[PDB]
């Protein structure tokens, strides 16, 4: 099974900052076949990303992917406070599908 | 030599419409009758062999009839990329010929 | 003898570990003209990562079809029977009952 | 407006068993392959279940075979889970989710990547 | 139209990680009269270990063939085509190109 | 995959020749037939001529016998058109295809303009 | 009724022997014969059917041809448990019917 | 896998009947043809009855028309033979076979002795 | 891969004695596919047994085996100088096949 | 008498390339699928390639990909191993071995354990 490995485990950063979370893979990824969700608290998951960079329909440009092989990241720009929420990265090229275990991201007040 | 009438020359039809080719042999052959979509420029495509057998990859709106005198090409739901010329051709004896087209805009 | 006759995917070959293509086969003398026969992509298997093992090997199933043929020559026809590679499995040297 | 709608959810004790269903509406239910992930309380997603558009192949994870069962009715828009023998280690959330697809050169490609998720129905496995 | 015609294992289905279990098929009325076809004797795949894996299917490769047929009826045949179970492959959900 | 490509095809006078290659790739091609099939400017589809894998057998369309020669050299994996005595009739593209009676591998042609000037 | 004539009705032979029986109907049938093996006490087993198509699990050593009126079972290298009873049965009309046998020994 | 066994084989007077049973496992029995095939005491094999999945087409040998009923149940995998008015010739192990033509799966028979004491 | 650990590494027993060598496996061997090999100093192995307990022919019946499993050995009983040597055992149930690391056996004299 | 004779083996630079010959005599070769086992110097037997009958299906250790090729000849009697980039790591005794099969129901059954063994050929993959 390709174990994936998501950091940081709980990201706090300010609104208008941009949020990197990782996704690291326990053997290399085939065709870049890596998705990520966002589960807002109380919601079910929502698809963010597929193939590692194109973005699911209704998904805003803010948000964006990259990566290949054992490394894939997910960029979010212009964080909101709405943002606050679980992301997690699942591949999809060796069975069985698998998650990462996700990434708290949570919105914070700058000094 | 057989010769392979097609009807009509041309035709007009819309995204949805069931469009049907005629192909008719000077002789009566078997099933040894071919079908080809040919888009400006571009070499044909092979649509149908054996009268009704679908090429690998040809999709399924796309269907053959016929036996001896008598051959029918169908498209049964017309697309925006069917917009193409349609030959009919024979592998019953040398020379091998082609009917002479049909149109479709 | 003679005897007379009247006339009338899931896509496994991708998702399997022992992928196949198809070859085009064509014979203007014999009913079907045209068979697609299947050959092994690779010598082992792709395993549940997409990678090739040599634990194991993709082989082809053959069937043996009936054919029309003209003879010699399109007005007489004789019944012919020939071996056809329809799709590969994979295998490895163990005999499990 | 598509949607996926469980039910079947409930508190059964260690060794019960349970059913889950879900709803399908506003797509063509027959042209998917569906599967249920599921999410431990408080932790992460994990695959369950697979099911291809007309049911002829049934994949499972580990840790459910011999015990959950995969189904769908494709004239009742449906998909269900057949959960027996349940333990505490099944206590999760079950959602139904529908894998993405492509037609591409005419060929079904189906991808294992879920582009709508239902609500999903919370299944407590408990003694006491 | 009718035409005249003249008349005329290295065992992977245990080897198989997809194995298969060939059942009898009988009609005195067709030619060929007897198909042995293929059904795959699990769900999932045998692994290297010999064991069960739910992470892949067996599912059946499915053939397209010619039988004649009496008509209706011994003397008169009609060509037909059907569906015939040839052997097991063993797939999972993903495309591999 | 299968490719085929077509190339020799020029402006030639009446009473000309002209040698036409179609280069193949992705295929055993001593395993197979090839052919030739033609299409004059804005006219349909007209079968050449075809060759057996071992070049034993050759079949010509009425109009091109005498004229025209099919060849195949299958170390260099080449189909051959030598074109003697051209008229005016033979301008077309010029097409290979590989097999017989139902042609399924098409290359992209060559043209052949037959013109005095 | 299509009567079925074996030929020899016994025979006798030794490990190795090239053993031929002949199977005759009353009236021409196409490929409907069927070839059986009977031990004593025992069901008979299924050799071959369509006239020369041999069953599966049955060893290779059993061949069989025929056509019309004509019909042979050929045991190429007879082994110490080929020694059976062995019989023809028409598949071409009800009612079906069997050959008398022929007994090797 | 499959298995058929006969039963219901008695000695039985002149004029009397019998009803045997061949009990079926490891096949859907609903999905075949059966068959009954007889072997007199040292004689060659009789084919005798065969019977449609649905039980909706039956067919006999001549000499058993009037007095012997091929029946099946489905529900009970269960091939029937009802023998009445048995004359002596009608001394056989009975077996009974799965399909119509060629008949590769047999059952161990049920022998049937008609004689007067 | 199943791994296959016998034991002991080096084994000493005096002539008429008899010894007794383990196979273990890290994962159950199907239908006790378990084969026994005999390697004596500058010599190519012989076939001891196979299928846990059969004895390849040419094998004298004071060389047995039994076992299922994850546990097999290996008897050989009235030890005779000539038996000095390198003991295998092979698994042939799961692909690839494996052998253990071998069982050294030497013939000491009793005090 | 049946007898197993390999040959080619030597003392080659890491990055060499050697092939080794197995001829089989006493039996009917074309029956049996052949092997290839080697033992590093003072340590176990490791399994490196497996042919059937006619060469059609070839197996292989993955310490090995892309650099060993099982092949045969059977009208020479003979099994081949060429192998290329050789390593320190491939240092060992190389054999050739038949395997066992029988002959059930008239179906091949082959087994994956050997009966018969060559006496070996010694591979020695050094610099210096």
């Amino acid at each position: 099974e390709i174990v994936l490995t998501q950091s940081p485990g709980t990201l706090s950063l300010s609104p208008g900052e941009r949020a990197t979370l990782s996704c690291r893979a326990s053997q290399s990824v085939s065709s870049s076949y890596l998705a990520w969700y966002q589960q807002k608290p109380g919601q079910a998951p929502r698809l963010l990303i597929y193939g590692a960079s194109s973005r699911a329909t209704g998904i805003p440009d803010r948000f964006s992917g990259s990566g290949s092989g054992t490394d894939f990241t997910l960029t979010i720009s212009r964080l909101e406070p709405e943002d606050f929420a679980v992301y997690y990265c699942q591949q999809y090229g060796s069975s069985p599908c698998t998650f990462g275990q996700g990434t708290r991201l949570e919105i914070k007040w700058s000094h | 030599a057989i010769q392979l009438t097609q009807s009509p020359s041309s035709l007009s039809a819309s995204v949805g419409d069931r469009v049907t080719i005629t192909c008719r042999p000077s002789q009566g052959i078997n099933w040894e009758l071919a079908w080809y979509q040919q888009k400006p420029g571009k070499a044909p495509k092979l649509l149908i062999y054996d009268a009704s057998s679908l090429e690998n990859g040809v999709p399924s709106r796309f269907s053959g009839s016929g036996s001896g005198t008598d051959f029918t090409l169908t498209i049964s739901s017309l697309q925006p990329e069917d917009f193409a010329t349609y030959y009919c051709q024979q592998f019953n004896s040398y020379p091998l010929t082609f009917g002479g087209g049909t149109k479709v805009e | 003898r003679t005897v007379m006759v009247n006339l009338n995917s899931s896509d496994y070959y991708n998702r399997s570990t022992s992928p196949w293509n198809l070859h085009r086969n064509e014979d203007p003398e014999r009913y079907p003209s045209v068979i697609w026969e299947a050959k092994c992509r690779h010598l082992g298997c792709i395993n549940a990562d997409g990678n090739v093992d040599y634990h194991m090997n993709s082989v082809p199933i053959q069937q043996e079809i009936l054919v029309l043929r003209r003879e010699p020559p399109p007005n007489s026809f004789r019944l012919e029977k020939i071996l056809v590679s329809v799709g590969c499995t994979c295998v490895t040297p163990i005999v499990h009952h | 407006e598509v949607q996926l709608v469980e039910s079947g959810g409930g508190l059964v004790q260690p060794g019960g068993s349970l059913r889950l269903s879900c709803a399908a509406s506003g797509f063509t239910f027959s042209n998917y392959w569906m599967n249920w992930v599921r999410q431990a309380p408080g932790k992460g997603l994990e695959w369950v279940a697979a099911i291809n558009q007309d049911g002829s192949e049934k994949y499972y994870v580990g840790s459910v075979k011999g015990r959950f069962t995969i189904s769908r009715d494709n004239a009742k828009n449906s998909l269900y889970l057949q959960m027996n023998s349940l333990r505490v280690e099944d206590t999760a959330v079950y959602y139904c989710v529908r894998d993405y697809y492509d037609i591409l050169t005419d060929y079904y490609i189906h991808y294992w990547y879920f582009d709508l998720w239902g609500r999903g129905t919370l299944v407590t496995v408990s003694s006491h």
